[PDB]
């Protein structure tokens, strides 16, 4: 099943009002399932298992950059819903498409 | 290679 | 308390709930409604599809929350 937007990051976790991060090599893409669905999930590089799989409908998201970290280039997912805010850092060795890649993820989750 | 993790911030 | 099913093609319908109700209460709910066989039915709230036998708790979703119903 083809993929739509795919770059290398990892995952971080909120703690009251920290958020620290996870170790592991994953990845973040964006993937429509045969019946149309958007999906947003992360998975393993390492073991290749998905371990985040989010149907995601115009309205639901932004995908934004997270300007309290300047030692990594950590990105939200954030929902309109709710307190429901997903962490990730690039784990891209060039920092030229993080930019790009925020844009994409956006686009898709909002114009699909 | 790959970056290192991001040293734990607060969120706000 | 007062929450929303939104379809895609735009149609809103107004529900009275409780957080113990179950996914499957909620599409009895709907089908009363609009006639649709919750068989047919896919709910899904940010990003996560609601599961027959879990509750509206299980999700936290709140007075006012607005799930994504899709036709199957």
């Amino acid at each position: 099943n083809k993929y739509l937007v795919e770059f290398r990051a990892g995952k971080m976790s909120l703690k009251g009002t920290t958020v620290t991060p996870d170790k592991r090599k994953g990845l973040v893409y964006i993937q429509q399932t045969d019946d149309s669905l958007i999906h947003f999930c992360w998975k393993d590089r390492t073991s290749g298992n998905v371990e985040d799989d989010l149907i995601i409908f115009p309205d639901d998201c932004e995908f934004k950059r997270v300007p309290q970290c300047p030692s990594g280039r950590v990105y939200v997912l954030k929902f309109k819903a709710g307190s429901k805010r997903l962490f990730f850092w690039m784990q891209e060795p060039k920092t030229d498409q993080d930019e790009e890649h925020c844009r994409k993820v956006n686009e898709y989750l909002n114009n699909p | 290679q790959e970056p290192e993790p991001p040293e734990p911030f607060e969120y706000i | 308390m007062q929450i929303f099913v939104k379809t895609l093609t735009g149609k809103t319908i107004t529900l009275e709930v409780e957080p113990s109700d179950t996914i499957e209460n909620v599409k009895a709910k709907i089908q009363d409604k609009e006639g649709i066989p919750p068989d047919q039915q896919r709910l899904i709230f940010a990003g996560k599809q609601l599961e027959d036998g879990r509750t509206l708790s299980d999700y936290n979703i709140q007075k006012e929350s607005t799930l994504h119903l899709v036709l199957r």
